[PDB]
């Protein structure tokens, strides 16, 4: 069943779980990059730190 | 007597004494009933089960 | 009694933890049963919890650290005595009223849930008949006494420290609640219930070796285990109570505490009794007070 | 059934065959009583080979400790009645509610009174009542070893005796005066329970008192639920005999603690609350004299300053 | 699949209506029972 | 007697080790803390002596006034102030500007002032006086001291010498200052750190004894929901008695804080009332049974039954508390007259007093009014109060406490 | 079909709603007809 | 079978979060819409 | 089911929402940053 | 045996359920008809709305 | 049993739940327009938003 | 039991569970546009970040 | 190769987060470091 | 065997508790206070 | 023999005693690196 | 069935060893970032000197 | 392997861990007390 | 099995607890060294013992 998984993460990830780890990793950066943009915007409103 | 703090037609002393007497009487009666019907009873009529063991 | 669900109202599969068996507790967390009544209870309880937590949180200006610090002493106040039974503006009693209504609906939905589920499985609904006592106490304290006197202000506030404050305030306002004929009976039944649980649990734990904890099989067929409890108590005090009678005693001692004490709370108002110590003076149970200062 | 091999047992065994001695209708008192009247196994018959006390005078097992408790009961009750009901403010029927016995005066400290001084009655009554309660404790111990049982009932009665011992001995001993006990007399003892605790500024803000209140309320709730379950399921005869109770709670309360588990939980619920109440009384007055301002340390904790 | 979701839905439709009605009634000017 | 003797040997050993460890712990406590606690305990409970203020006067850094006065703190300033007092009493043996202390010689004025007006406030001669010309009133502090000397006479004669079971204690200048000139503390740390931050509505009592429910008929400060602390302050500074104490009936002596009577308030007001009584308990360092019996809070017992948890002097303490609650409402009413300097804004920073000792009185001005803790400070009998048995009879007693301000 | 269960639940909901509406209308300070 | 329980928790999370900021905005006197 | 990753993911996600809620509330209670 | 139930809602109903449902329909509609008169009487006694 | 229901909605439905469920949409929408009219009349009585 | 799901998601879930995981996505997208248009009206009413 | 590395790991992550939480909260409660009080 | 394992844990607990309490008592003393002295 | 649980008690005891010592040192007025 | 270090064979299999590796690497990533933060805040406002 | 039917060679190892620790405890504690009381003694 | 565990401590230990306790001991001694460094460096800042 485990086909598209990397060869090292065979004991841990089959196809089902690895395809979920992929989307979670991507979304982390889809909940990453957005949060950094937000903080940059809030920083140049009133800086909390010197 | 004119009791200011009355619960309906109940004077305070009557309420206290009645409560105590009723509690003691009920406790004694329930003790007797519970001790009588603890084990199976054997008489000339039959063998009555202990308390509730014949689902009837 | 709509029961929703997938398999006779139960969703999911059992979860088994073998560690609990070691300490003597059952190892299964079963399938969850979702019915109409328990769904209503859960929804209304979630709404009540949200209202309570958020009205408390708004008071500390949404400070999580201040919320954690003052959580115990924070409270939601009922309508003031001026409004009577009317609906005040929010943040001064409307929040209390909405939360109390939803909590009452949650309690009634839970009562219906247990009554329906007992009936469905074939056993008698004696758990709900016993829950009626706690329901009566809650109903009296929260609605019946305040609605009778026409003041929402005599019902407890919605906080952890608020319940203790309300207990002390009601005892002080109506004159030393220790002189309450029904709160005396209530204390008798509550302390007797604790004593009863102590002796019964200690007997069953001691007789665990003789399979005396299998009460269902010993009601119809006592066996040596039940006998070595009946004889123990007969030799200790001169009377015993087989498996059926002792559970009747437990149920009745627990239920009577609610009723005798709901009566006590109900009668503690200016219409019936205003001074419980003056009541005791008129009953002659007080140790005599003494002379007034000369002046 | 799945008893977790990698952890210590802590669970019951069911000895050999105490499951087939179940008569389907119940035995009478006539056959049951002679079965387990073994002559021996007493916390006296083991140390001193051969003891008595005309055992079993009716339903009751006399025992050496029963004799000790009878002596204590007789003397303590004589003293308590003689200066509570016999000598009091009003008539004897009314004196039952209003009679009192007061602790010795402060300047006595830790020391005996004289036969007639104000506090001799309290001392003698508490000493003889303690002796009677200890006798009852060891009589319960004796009856348990008679029937080859656990000592859980003696242990819980010991917890209650520990509450009494704390209140009437330990706090007076620690504070240096016998003038720290509680008044004997039903309404006077209520008055004392009020005044003590109000003199410590709203005893409700005691942590251990709150724990004891929780234990009491939870024990009553557990008693109600357990009695209701057994009463409801006693009449059921169907597919699942005893599990009809487990499945019912798993529908209601999604754990359903087992048959032995509920009894163990009730034991802990009853004893822990009273132990916490003992701690609350012990700490009341010795370290701290104000319970409202005892929480002053809560404000200055490092993470709460703003 | 859908019967449960209908009942749950409904009892939400009810709880939310109750909540909004209470909040509307508690507001001073919007109180139509005081005049 | 098999090998199971091991458990009883273990029990005996664990009992012996418990005995020895408890005994050694108490020996260590006696050796370190029991000793240190007893010297510290001896300091508490001692009366206030004029040397206490002289020590803080002479052991403080010199300060530089900005309002045109010489340094009044330090050993040198104290020395020259005393020397100038000697010179002045040498010059004029008869006073020339006294208006309150009429009938005193200049030597007794010098002696009384250098002790009980200097140590009492912990300030030297230079605070209110001009060293070169003593009799001249140049600074407002001297006018304030004059009016506040009048306050001592008025307060003593109106409230203190009238108290049932008086014990003998007068109020001197140190009783509320406590070697501090300005910014006195009216409420202790227990009050500020022990009163929850909740908003409550308070219903005051009407002259007949009933409650006023509609806001429009209420005093100004309580027409809105207020904090518990502010309602406590209102009750403290707005106390009246609607049922004067009649010994012939045991339900008399009810004031603004009465709850359990035929008219009666609701359960809500019990929280505010009990918090006011908690502040009173904290101020005196006593419990609730110092004046009350928990079986009923209304009674004036005189001779209570259960003495182990009660105060035998129950009713006298209750009546004294009532009279001083009236006193700390009379003070709020008449504070502008008795020489108190009005504060612009409530002081903040270092030196301020808790923000609750500062009040806005009738003439829209902020004053530092006294409170229950001001004169008590945790002691049921103020340690800075003077007993009549400690006052010498006659010529020497004129120096200690003037008969002019004795009442 | 749970026609019976739905019928009973529908009637109980009606009873509860009527009780609550009567309580709220009568307790309001415009409609309590206790001025006679 | 595939987990499809996220849909239910996600709907509940949406309801809770929406009800949260519909309450916080009410608490603000300036952003209130229920005074007049 | 070779790893609990399908349930650990939900724990991590619920960790995210709670931390976001806490930080949001802390910033909202700041007198400096109150936007409502 | 469901001749009384119309073909439309046949599988969800039988004879007795349909008989009960007809009664419920009439009861609810008469309930509303009485409600109209009740609210009309109330509005011509104490108008809460304009 | 499965004809009146579609040709896409079929693993998720059958005849009875499709009816029993089609009734709900008609109730939903119809309530909804009633509520829209009520909201319109209430806003006419007084606007809460500028 | 699926013949409509995209190739890469076949081993995970069938037609039954992915058909309603198109209903939920249609709800989310559209719930977003209504939220955006509603948000813009309030932001014109009173800006909350300047 | 059986022993609870995973159990130790999942308890080693909660403890660090709890410690950091507390550590951050104390430094924010200090008036001389609190950034959101200028 | 008989119990010596309970004694080992009880003795360690007692020693730790007594040491902690005695340290606290020493620290509370004005003279022996080492982390509060100024001069 | 329990070695796998005596090093769990060891770690918790050390962590707790470190917590207490740091707290006590931070509370001293002469030893306070934050509020100074 | 594990190709783990000849030493730690008794406790580690490839799966658990791989898990332990990730958190090991994560801890030292935590370390350098925490050192950066501590150094930055020390330069902003010293506390200990 | 010990003529002591109370322990066994196992639990008479565990025990012995406790019996050392005490000997080091005594020496270090005596040194600490001596150092402390050599700088501010008592009676 | 017990091949690594030294022969004296056969009764209690098995192979893996020896490794666990060994790493615990090494951690304890490294902890002690670092704590000694910290205590010495602190003592030069503000001595607490004359
Ligand atoms: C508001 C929530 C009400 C509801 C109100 C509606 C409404 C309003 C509609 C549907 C419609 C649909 N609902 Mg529905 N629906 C409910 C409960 C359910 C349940 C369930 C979990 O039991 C399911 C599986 C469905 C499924 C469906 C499909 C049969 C249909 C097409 C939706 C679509 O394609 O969106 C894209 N509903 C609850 C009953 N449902 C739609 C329909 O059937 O069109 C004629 C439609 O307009
Ligand atoms: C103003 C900055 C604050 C402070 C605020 C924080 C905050 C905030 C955090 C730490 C955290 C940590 N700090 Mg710090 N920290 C301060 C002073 C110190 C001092 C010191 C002796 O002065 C030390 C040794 C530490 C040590 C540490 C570590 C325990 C840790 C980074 C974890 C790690 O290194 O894993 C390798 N802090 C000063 C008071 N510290 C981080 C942490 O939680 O560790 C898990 C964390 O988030
Ligand atoms: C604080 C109490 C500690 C303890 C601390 C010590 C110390 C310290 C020593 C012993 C020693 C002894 N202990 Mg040990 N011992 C404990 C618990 C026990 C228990 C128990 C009931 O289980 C028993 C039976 C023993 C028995 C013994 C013997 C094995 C041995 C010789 C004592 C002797 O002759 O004394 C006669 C002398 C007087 N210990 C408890 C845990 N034990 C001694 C030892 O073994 O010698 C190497 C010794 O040094
Ligand atoms: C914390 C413990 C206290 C409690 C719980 C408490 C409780 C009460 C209550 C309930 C009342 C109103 C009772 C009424 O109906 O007459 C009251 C009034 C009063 N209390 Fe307290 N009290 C406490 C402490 C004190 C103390 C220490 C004093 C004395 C210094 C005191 C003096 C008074 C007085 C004089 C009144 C009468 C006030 C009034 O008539 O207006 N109380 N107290
Ligand atoms: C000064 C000036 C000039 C201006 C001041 C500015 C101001 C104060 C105004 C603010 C206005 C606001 C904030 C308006 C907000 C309107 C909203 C949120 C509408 C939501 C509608 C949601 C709707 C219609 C939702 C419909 C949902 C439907 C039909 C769902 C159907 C379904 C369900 C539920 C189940 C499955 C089947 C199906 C998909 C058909
Ligand atoms: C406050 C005062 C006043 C004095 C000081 C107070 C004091 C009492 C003590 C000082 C210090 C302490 C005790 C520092 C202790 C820190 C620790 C142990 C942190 C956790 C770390 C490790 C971390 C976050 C790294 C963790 C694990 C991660 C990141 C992910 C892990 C994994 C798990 C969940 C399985 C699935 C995925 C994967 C395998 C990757
Ligand atoms: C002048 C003479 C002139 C006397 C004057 C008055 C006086 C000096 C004394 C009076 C009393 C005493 C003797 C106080 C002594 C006290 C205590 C209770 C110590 C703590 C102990 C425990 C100690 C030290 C060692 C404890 C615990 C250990 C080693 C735990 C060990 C163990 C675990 C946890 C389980 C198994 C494995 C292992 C062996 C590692
Ligand atoms: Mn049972």
């Amino acid at each position: 069943d485990d086909d598209l998984v990397p060869p090292k993460w065979r004991p841990l990830f089959n196809n089902q779980d690895w395809l979920l780890h992929d989307i979670v990793v991507k979304s982390f950066y889809g909940f990453g990059v957005i949060a950094a943009i937000a903080h940059l915007l809030v920083y140049l409103w009133k800086p909390w730190l010197p | 007597g004119e009791a200011t703090q009355m619960i309906g037609p109940l004077t305070p002393a009557i309420l206290c004494w009645a409560s105590l007497i009723l509690t003691v009487l009920g406790l004694g009666l329930t003790f007797l009933w519970t001790n009588i019907t603890a084990y199976a009873r054997r008489t000339r009529t039959g063998r009555k089960p202990t308390a509730g063991s014949v689902i009837k | 009694d709509l029961e929703l669900g997938r398999d006779r109202g139960r969703i999911g599969k059992p979860i088994e933890i073998p560690l609990l068996e070691n300490f003597g507790f059952d190892s299964q967390l079963g399938p969850f049963y979702l019915g109409f009544w328990n769904a209503v209870a859960y929804i209304t309880g979630g709404i009540f919890t949200f209202i309570w937590l958020m009205v408390m949180f708004a008071q500390v200006n949404y400070n999580p650290v201040a919320f954690a610090k003052y959580f115990v002493v924070l409270q939601i106040d009922p309508p003031s005595s001026r409004y009577g039974l009317s609906f005040p503006p929010l943040n001064e009693g409307g929040w209390w009223l909405i939360a109390t209504f939803f909590l009452t609906v949650s309690i009634f939905a839970w009562y219906m849930h247990i009554y329906t589920r007992a009936k469905a499985l074939g056993i008698k609904p004696y758990l709900a008949y016993g829950f009626t006592g706690a329901i009566a106490l809650y109903l009296v304290i929260y609605i019946i006494r305040p609605v009778w006197m026409g003041d929402w202000s005599e019902a407890p506030a919605h906080g952890i420290k608020a319940l203790l404050d309300w207990t002390n305030n009601v005892s002080v306002r109506y004159g030393n609640f220790y002189y309450n004929p029904f709160h005396m009976l209530s204390i008798f039944f509550l302390l007797g219930s604790t004593l009863l649980l102590a002796m019964h649990a200690g007997t069953i734990w001691a007789l665990e070796k003789y399979a005396a904890h299998e009460e269902w099989n010993e009601i119809q067929a006592p066996g040596t285990g039940t006998e070595r409890a009946q004889l123990f108590w007969r030799w200790c005090m001169g009377f015993n109570a087989n498996a059926y009678s002792i559970h009747l005693w437990a149920f009745w001692f627990a239920w009577l505490c609610g009723i005798t004490g709901a009566l006590g709370v109900f009668f503690s108002m200016p219409d019936f009794v205003n001074n419980w110590f003056q009541w005791g003076i008129e009953a002659g149970i007080n140790y005599p007070q003494g002379p007034t200062p000369p002046v | 059934k799945a008893k977790d091999p990698r952890f210590p047992d802590f669970s019951f065994t069911v000895v050999e065959g105490a499951r087939a001695t179940r008569v389907p209708g119940g035995r009478t008192i006539e056959e049951i009583e002679p079965e387990y009247k073994i002559k021996g196994r007493t916390t006296f018959s083991a140390i001193f080979r051969y003891d008595p006390f005309d055992f079993w005078v009716g339903p009751f097992y006399v025992g050496f400790w029963g004799f000790v408790s009878v002596i204590g009961i007789i003397f303590g009750s004589y003293f308590y009645i003689n200066e509570t009901i016999l000598k009091g403010p009003y008539s004897i029927p009314q004196n039952f509610f209003a009679g009192r016995i007061d602790p010795p005066p402060p300047e006595l400290g830790l020391g005996f009174a004289a036969p007639g001084e104000p506090g001799f009655a309290w001392q003698m009554t508490v000493l003889f009542a303690t002796i009677a309660f200890f006798g009852w404790m060891m009589r319960q111990v004796d009856i348990s070893m008679k029937l080859d049982m656990g000592y859980h009932v003696p242990i819980a009665f010991g917890v209650a005796f520990s509450a009494w011992l704390v209140l009437q001995v330990i706090r007076p001993i620690a504070l240096g005066m016998w003038h720290e006990g509680f008044v004997l007399g039903i309404m006077p003892h209520l008055d004392w329970v009020s005044n003590f605790g109000y003199r410590y500024n709203n005893f409700f803000y005691n942590p251990f008192h709150a724990i004891g209140i929780t234990g009491l309320f939870a024990s009553t709730w557990l008693l109600a639920c357990h009695g209701s379950l057994i009463l409801s399921a006693a009449q059921y005869r169907g597919p699942e005999g005893g599990d009809i109770e487990n499945v019912f709670f798993r529908d209601v309360q999604y754990y359903s603690v087992g048959e032995s588990g509920v009894h163990r939980l009730g034991y802990i619920f009853a004893i822990g609350g009273i132990l916490s109440a003992d701690l609350c009384i012990l700490l009341s007055g010795w370290p701290v004299q104000d319970w409202v301002s005892f929480w002053n340390f809560w404000n200055n904790l490092p993470f709460w300053s703003g | 699949p859908v019967r449960t979701n209908i009942v749950i839905f409904t009892i939400l439709g009810f709880v939310v209506a109750l909540l909004i009605h209470f909040i509307v009634l508690s507001s001073p000017e919007y109180n139509w029972l005081s005049n | 007697s098999d090998r199971q003797l091991a458990i009883v040997v273990s029990v005996a050993v664990g009992i012996v080790v418990a005995v020895i460890t408890t005994a050694t712990f108490w020996w260590v406590y006696d050796l370190t803390l029991g000793r240190a606690q007893r010297e510290a305990a001896q300091t508490a409970g001692a009366r206030w002596s004029p040397s206490d203020g002289i020590k803080v006067i002479t052991s403080s850094p010199p300060v530089t006034p900005t309002d045109g006065r010489q340094n009044w703190m330090g050993t040198q300033a104290w020395n020259e102030g005393v020397q100038a007092g000697q010179a002045w009493i040498q010059q004029y043996p008869n006073t020339v500007n006294v208006q309150v202390l009429i009938g005193m010689s200049s030597a007794q004025i010098w002696t009384y002032m250098q002790q009980y007006v200097s140590g009492a406030l912990g300030v030297g001669c230079q605070y209110c006086h001009n060293i070169n010309n003593f009799a001249s009133d140049e600074y407002p502090q001297k006018i304030a001291a004059r009016n506040m000397l009048r306050l001592v006479r008025d307060v003593n004669a109106e409230f203190i010498v009238n108290l049932p079971n008086w014990q003998g204690n007068y109020v001197q200048c140190a009783t509320c200052h406590n070697n501090a000139p300005n910014n006195l503390e009216g409420f202790g740390a227990q009050f500020i750190n022990s009163v929850p931050p909740i908003k409550v509505t308070v219903d005051p009592l009407d002259a007949n004894g009933m409650a006023i429910l509609d806001p429009a008929q209420k005093p100004e400060a309580i027409r809105e929901p207020v904090l518990l602390k502010d309602a406590i302050l209102f009750y403290i500074y707005n106390y009246q008695v609607w049922k004067p104490f009649d010994p012939n009936d045991p339900e008399s002596g009810r004031g603004s804080l009465a709850l359990t009577y035929d008219g009666g308030r609701t359960q809500d007001q019990v929280t505010i009332n009990q918090n006011v009584m908690n502040y009173q308990a904290w101020s005196l360092g006593v419990g609730c049974t110092f004046c009350h019996n928990s079986r009923n809070f209304v009674a004036y017992e005189l001779n209570p039954a259960g003495d182990n948890v009660l105060n035998p002097l129950y009713a006298y303490n209750k009546l004294k508390a009532q009279r001083m609650l009236l006193l700390t409402t009379w003070l709020a009413e008449n504070w502008p007259r008795y020489g108190a300097i009005a504060k612009p804004e409530i002081p903040t920073g270092s030196g301020a007093a808790s923000r609750y000792s500062y009040q806005r009185l009738g003439d829209g001005q902020i004053y530092n009014v006294p409170g229950c803790y001001t004169c008590h400070q945790g002691n049921n009998i103020p340690l800075a109060s003077i007993n009549q048995a400690n006052i010498p009879s006659g010529d020497a007693g004129i120096v200690v406490l003037p008969p002019q301000i004795r009442g």
